């Protein structure tokens, strides 16, 4: 069914290790394996463990002073948490040995807060290169009370409370069920009561799971703290894969705007009411999350001081660009160079790599991070460990504000202001000499809502003896957006035997109008979908590929239970290992209508020059020199978008089955 | 295929004469015999040509004092111009017979003003008992500057200068045609050129010639300044009509919001800006038409005293709700009683019914001019005559406005909050004894557009030689618009004892923007009407079938009064003209479909047609029943309370067939 890969015994003993640190993340069990190490785990007399002796002192300073208590929310984006996440990060990924950062990781599982814990861990096994090929739990299982609505989360919590359904036919008619001894509660999405607005037209995509893990990988890929000289080579185009990973999110999600009849993503002025409300179905031990009414004026007293700051970052640019020779934090950098796109997508992020240092520093205030407390319309901070949750406080969570989508919308927007700057490609620049791409046919494209299961056993609590077990089986199931497999024919006529690159982008044929988009209004509005390396034959020949082989999207995570029972057979899930930071599958495509919606699939041929051997951090960065999102990377002349090898289709996109996700969580 | 009907001489000859008034309107013909009548008309003299002394002598006051001038722009929602244009009606409603009518409108059209002028020619060729059978041309013949934007307007004027094309293959290019001896026309709607909002979605609807020309219709058979004493039955029920008009309109229009993605009518405040800006296309002889760009602010100086008055005209009548009973303008008022409808609608039309009068005063300040006023962002004018013009002060233009359907949402929406006073029908009313509907079935409903042509000749000015040789008809204007598929529906009915029956049938929507089914409590005003008829039951079991194009409440497309001339030289004139005017046009009976299949509902009704104690037949051959209009969807429903075996509520899916686009019929190769 999935991609299967054959795995070691050695490795499975490690990543056996590795998935128990997940089990029951909110509670300690006092006789698992964990428990013993972290008592026979002693910090103090172990400088020896660690590759650097100023990470490991560090880590000690501040521990003897103490961390964000047990059971508080936490989140990179305060201060004194962030710099106890990182110093928590070095230790793990300074220690000597796999052994060595078990320990570590043991000690912290049940002497810290747990999403202070998860957050390092995670990040340390994608980091660490002793770990690079093991997998993890999908953060919906790690996390699933930022995934599980407030409705669904309460139904698990009086189950528990009550140790089983009082009779099946109530609990039926409230949407839980038993299968295997083990209970199915059926969710929806939610309804105007929390988008109280059009934005809940797209409630489907905005609180998927996958879509909001996809960015929470993401963020742990390479976390703007950090440096990225675990990269090498790839440094110098970081600020290229920021601009690449929104502008093509953007690009997604305008789209399924457009099949629900809703238009451009608004922008906004710090000085000015904010149309779109938001009210988070989420809590934190303490506080409901921070709700955003509808129009929601962002110049109040408690933002004066934030908004300042926000208005100057963007004139700051503004400035640069006036200026065309620009020059932060060193050197001058000049405007048509490409130096330039990794300055620019570096300064929108304020990362490590802006100021050239290894770890991003307690003073160098953040142009996101700002936006983010300012949007999130939350009161502030009670004390340094104590904040009022929004959405916007976590990766988990960013993607269901609609807020979100206008923040990066209007850096991206900046971006692009900057993109005026550069040589446009011209047609010696675009055209395969010697090849012509004649003919390209799909199969139906068709989306559909199926059912999905995942476990959230980890919010709820269980007692001394159910613990000694490590149980699970509390299972929440979602409609959620899913595709058919489809093929892309592609034919094809050269003069010659030649490697060639071909790519392939998704873009809106019409706008809400119902206006042909030109290439220069649209060419920030196609994702690519697939790209791969082909031996062209002369003459006369055809290209098929699978939607299931699209080198952008992946399968849908498997929960432990069923990893636990591949390693049991000596398999590991592909997917999960060699590409967990990469969207699903499913929601390759925006919903389609029962008409079949118009868009645009861009086919794009060019030679393969033979670029060497990396090992890059996202399965975005592809082994090509070329810019990402070539060739809509940068403004087009819509004149040298006529290349022989340069194809572009009307495709229809269907809908099968019911059109709204509700009608499968219908009793009877 | 025109539904036609027989005439005499007799009727020719006064039917050429009443449409002789409408031929190069803005011009005149100082050789036709309507000069030489007019030129010399002694109005004293002819005192005795009169059912009113006094009107009479109160017009010839006023025509002393001097009358608005050739060429300024009228509009009845200004007070000196409304009282001319009234004492002018009188004038021609009280003439004797024919001859003096026809002598005193050759009159009015060589010295008055000819917006003026024709405004009251309409009125009292409806009004007119002698004139009943009679046939007007259409609106849009009329006053073709009122329905067309600038760009079709300059064409055609760039060609009558021009006298003809230097290009025909330039001209192809611009959507400029010569067939026979007419020049054709091509139109886009403002869309395709101007994108400012959403609304521009719907361009198709709100710029239909046959949507804004109904409205027209609609207020010349009866207008808000004058009483309806003269349709007897009608008037207990005038402010039952207005609401009814209204809320029909709304439903209809909302449809073609949901089709286009685009739900709710916005609400807004009189003290806060309005969301959606409207930019007219249209062009006046002397002027532009105003612009409300996005986010006016209703509420600046220049409106500080109109939006006083709108607010306690809102504000009196909250009050009226609050206090359930009570004595307003000279009438205890019982808002238990579903009769108080009538002081209902007339409050809000502030008509002359709602004084007990003949003719509404200047000093009844009316809630929909100054409401028309604030929201058409005009300038304030710059004298008795001088205004400037927007979309909302000509009953030919308001559709074109989205603010339009926000004021009437408004009003409607505060009739809904009276009509919970209103006691829900019960079991009982609403139960046909032994009736019962088993199936209704339809025929595929499609929706698709094709071209529509219409003779734009009186935008255009001809000269001296053109005016003798009458070559004054050249000019069309060819245009996209929507239209459906005819479809037939079934109704299978039991009934064990033979009887009489009304069967009605109604459209709605079946989900709100969420996906969720509408419920009746919430949505009964949603509920569009598309058929009234009466058919003989029998014991056993019956099929009902009727075509769409048998449906009462909608009529076929005007033909241009170029045809009627053909048409009358055998003595013909085409029906639906003469006794259906003022219906929706069929075409526009159904919203836009998707290619999918937009799901609607259709609700059809089966209830005793009793005897005809009290019947409409005086303005509208509408209820010929004691029912309230839209029953039984004229009060809140309770769902649960509601639904008896001969109600049949079936799902609906609405088609469309070929280009979804209008533009796209405009293009040229
Ligand atoms: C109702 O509301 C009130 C007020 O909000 C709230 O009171 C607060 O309770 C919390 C704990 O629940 C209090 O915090 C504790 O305070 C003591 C002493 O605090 C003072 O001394 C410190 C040093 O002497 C000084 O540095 C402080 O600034 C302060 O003046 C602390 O000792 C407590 O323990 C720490 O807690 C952390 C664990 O989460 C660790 O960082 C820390 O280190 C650890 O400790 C062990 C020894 O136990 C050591 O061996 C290890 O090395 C380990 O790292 C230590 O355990 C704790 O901070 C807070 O002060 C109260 N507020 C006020 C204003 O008095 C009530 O609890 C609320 N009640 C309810 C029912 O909700
Ligand atoms: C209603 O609204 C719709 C939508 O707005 C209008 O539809 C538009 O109609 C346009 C024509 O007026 C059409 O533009 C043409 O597109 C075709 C197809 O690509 C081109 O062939 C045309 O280009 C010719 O004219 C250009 C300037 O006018 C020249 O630059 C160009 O050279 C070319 O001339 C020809 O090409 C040769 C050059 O090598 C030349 O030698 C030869 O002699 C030719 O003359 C136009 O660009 C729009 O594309 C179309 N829009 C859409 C979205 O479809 C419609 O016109 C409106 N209708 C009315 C009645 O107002």
């Amino acid at each position: 069914e999935f991609k299967t890969t054959p795995v070691d015994a050695a490795f499975v003993e490690k990543q056996k290790k590795i998935l128990s640190l997940f089990y029951n993340v909110n509670e300690i069990s006092y006789e698992a394996e964990y428990y013993k190490v972290a008592q026979d785990f002693n910090i103090e007399a172990s400088k020896d463990c660690y590759t650097n002796m100023k990470a490991y002192e560090n880590f000690m300073m501040m521990y003897k002073v103490g961390f964000l208590p047990k059971n508080l929310e936490f989140s990179i984006f305060y201060e004194k948490m962030r710099e106890e996440a990182i110093a928590l990060f070095k230790l793990f990924y300074y220690a000597k040995d796999f052994e060595c950062f078990y320990k570590t990781a043991c000690y912290a599982r049940v002497y810290m807060n747990q999403g202070m814990f998860l957050y390092a861990y995670y990040i340390a096994i994608i980091q660490r290169s002793d770990t690079a090929s093991f997998v993890l739990p999908a953060p919906y299982e790690a996390y699933p009370q930022y995934f599980v609505n407030m409705e669904v989360k309460n139904k698990m919590d009086y189950v528990k409370m009550m140790d089983g359904c009082l009779d099946e036919k109530i609990c039926y008619n409230y949407g839980i069920i038993k299968e295997n001894e083990q209970f199915v509660m059926y969710a929806n999405y939610s309804n105007s009561l929390t988008y109280p607005n059009n934005e809940d037209r797209i409630a489907y995509l905005t609180e998927d799971v996958g879509l909001n893990a996809y960015y929470y990988y993401f963020h742990s890929h390479l976390p703007f703290w950090w440096n990225s000289g675990k990269y090498g080579a790839f440094k110098e185009r970081r600020g290229e894969i920021y601009f690449f990973f929104y502008q093509q999110l953007l690009a997604r999600y305008y789209m399924e705007r457009l099949t629900n009849g809703l238009g451009k993503i608004p922008e906004f002025s710090w000085y000015s009411p904010l149309r779109t409300g938001y009210l988070p179905p989420f809590n934190s031990f303490y506080y409901p999350f921070a709700q955003r009414s509808n129009d929601y004026e962002l110049h109040t007293e408690k933002n004066y001081e934030e908004i300042r700051f926000l208005d100057i970052y963007e004139k700051t640019f503004f400035q640069y660009l006036q200026q065309g020779h620009f020059k932060a934090f060193d050197k001058k950098i000049d405007l048509h160079s490409s130096k330039a796109v990794n300055f620019v997508g570096n300064y929108w992020q304020t990362n490590a790599d802006l100021f050239e240092e290894d770890f991003l520093q307690f003073y160098q205030r953040s142009y996101e991070v700002n936006a983010r407390r300012v949007l999130g319309a939350a009161p502030k901070p009670f004390n340094q460990y104590t904040f009022i949750p929004s959405a916007l406080d976590f990766y988990q969570t960013s993607a269901r504000d609609p807020a979100f989508y206008q923040l990066y919308k209007r850096i991206v927007q900046y971006i692009i202001e900057f993109k005026q700057y550069q040589v446009p490609y011209t047609q010696e620049a675009l055209h395969f000499v010697g090849l012509k791409i004649s003919d390209v046919k799909v199969d139906k494209m068709v989306t559909f809502f199926d059912h999905f299961d995942f476990d959230a056993f980890n919010t709820v609590y269980f007692s001394k003896e159910e613990l000694k077990s490590s149980p699970h089986g509390y299972k929440v199931r979602q409609p959620r957006l899913n595709h058919k497999p489809f093929t892309v024919t592609i034919d094809i006529k050269s003069d010659v035997a030649t490697n060639a690159v071909v790519k392939m982008f998704l873009g809106p044929k019409y706008d809400e109008n119902g206006f042909p988009f030109s290439l220069e209004d649209n060419w920030m509005n196609f994702y690519e979908l697939d790209w791969f390396v082909q031996k062209v034959n002369p003459g006369q020949s055809q290209i098929t590929r699978s939607s299931t082989d699209f080198a952008f999207f992946k399968e849908d995570s498997l929960p432990m239970a069923e990893i636990y029972k591949l390693l049991d057979q000596g398999k590991i899930p592909t997917d999960m290992f060699n590409s967990s930071d990469t969207m699903p599958s499913r929601l390759m495509l925006p919903k389609g209508t029962y008409d079949g919606f118009p868009f645009q699939l861009f086919v794009f041929v060019y030679p393969y020059e033979p670029t060497p051997k990396e090992s890059e951090p996202f399965k975005a960065v592809v082994p090509d020199n070329k810019p990402f999102g070539y060739p809509f990377d940068r403004p087009v002349l819509p004149q040298y978008f006529k290349q022989p090898n340069m194809f572009f289709k009307k495709v229809l996109v269907y809908h099968e089955g019911e059109l709204f996700p509700y009608l499968f969580n219908i009793p009877h | 295929t025109i539904k036609t009907k027989n005439v005499d001489a007799v009727f020719v000859e006064k039917q050429k004469k009443i449409l002789s008034f409408f031929q190069d309107v803005s011009q005149l013909n100082t050789d036709d015999e309507y000069y030489k009548i007019g030129k010399d008309y002694d109005i004293e003299m002819n005192m005795d040509n009169y059912t009113n002394k006094k009107a009479v002598e109160e017009f010839l006051k006023m025509y002393r004092t001097g009358f608005m001038p050739k060429n300024l722009e009228f509009s009845v929602f200004y007070d000196k111009m409304r009282d001319e244009a009234i004492a002018l009606f009188h004038l021609f409603y009280y003439a004797k017979d024919f001859e003096t009518f026809y002598k005193t409108a050759c009159f009015a059209r060589v010295h008055l003003n000819q917006g003026q002028f024709l405004y009251a020619f309409y009125i009292a060729v409806i009004q007119r008992s002698d004139c009943h059978g009679f046939v007007v041309p259409a609106p849009y013949e009329v006053y073709p500057k009122m329905f067309m934007n600038m760009e079709v307007l300059q064409k055609i004027y760039v060609t009558k200068m021009q006298d003809g094309l230097i290009n025909p293959e330039a001209a192809a290019k611009y959507g400029i045609h010569k067939e026979n001896d007419y020049f054709v026309y091509k139109a886009n709607y403002s869309n395709a050129v101007l994108y400012n909002n959403e609304e521009q979605r719907l361009t198709y609807f709100t710029e239909d010639i046959g949507m804004n020309a109904y409205y027209y219709y609609f207020h010349s058979h009866l207008p808000f300044w004058w009483t309806s004493e003269k349709y007897g039955a009608l008037k207990e029920r005038r402010g039952e009509v207005y609401f009814y008009f209204y809320q029909q309109l709304l439903a209809r229009y909302y449809f073609e919001r949901l089709t286009n993605g685009l739900g709710k009518i916005p609400e807004f405040s009189w003290y806060s800006p309005i969301k959606t800006g409207y930019y007219p296309l249209m062009l006046t002889k002397f002027t532009p038409f105003a612009q409300r760009p996005d986010y006016y602010n209703l509420h600046t100086e220049e409106n500080y005293e109109r939006v006083r008055f709108l607010d306690t005209y809102e504000k009196t009548f909250v009050q009226f709700l609050q206090k359930d009973h009570f004595e307003a303008f000279g009438q205890k008022i019982d808002f238990h009683d579903p009769k108080a409808i009538n002081f209902v609608g007339n409050y809000w039309q502030d008509n002359a019914d709602l004084y007990g009068e003949e003719v509404t005063k200047d000093y009844q300040r009316s809630y929909e001019v100054f409401a028309r006023r604030v929201l058409g962002a005009a300038p304030m004018p710059f004298d008795k005559y001088t205004f400037m013009p927007s979309a909302m002060d000509f009953y030919q233009t308001s559709l074109r406005d989205p603010a339009f359907y926000q004021l009437y949402n408004r009003i409607v929406e505060y009739i809904v909050e009276f009509k919970q006073y209103l006691k829900p029908y019960t079991q009982d009313k609403l139960y046909f004894d032994g009736v019962k509907i088993t199936d209704v079935k339809v025929d595929k409903l499609t929706t698709f557009f094709e071209n529509f042509e219409f003779d734009a000749s009186n935008s255009v000015y001809f000269s001296k030689e053109e005016i003798k040789n009458n070559h004054v008809h050249d000019v069309k204007v060819r245009q996209p618009r929507l239209n459906h598929s005819p479809f037939n529906v079934n109704i299978e009915v039991d009934s064990n004892v033979a009887s009489d029956a009304v069967v009605k049938i109604f459209l709605a929507p079946k989900y709100d923007d969420n996906g969720i089914p509408l419920t009746l409590e919430d949505n009964w005003m949603k509920f569009f009407e598309l058929d009234w008829f009466t058919t003989k039951l029998t014991a056993g079991q019956n099929k009902i079938i009727r075509n769409s194009n048998e449906f009462v409440i909608f009529k076929e497309d005007s033909v241009p009064m170029t045809e009627i001339m053909k048409m009358l030289d055998e003595g013909k004139v085409p029906f639906d003209m003469s006794e259906e005017f003022c219906y929706m046009p069929k075409r526009l009976m159904l919203p836009r479909g998707t290619e999918g299949g937009f799901p609607f509902q259709l609700f059809v009704f089966v209830y005793p047609f009793d005897n005809k104690g009290k019947d409409l037949a005086p303005f509208e051959s509408f209820v010929l029943d004691n029912k309230p209009l839209g029953f039984p969807l004229d009060r809140p429903v309770v769902d649960a309370l509601f639904k008896v075996p001969n109600m049949y509520f079936k799902d609906i899916f609405i088609y469309h067939e070929g280009e979804r686009f209008p533009y796209k019929f405009n293009i040229p190769s």
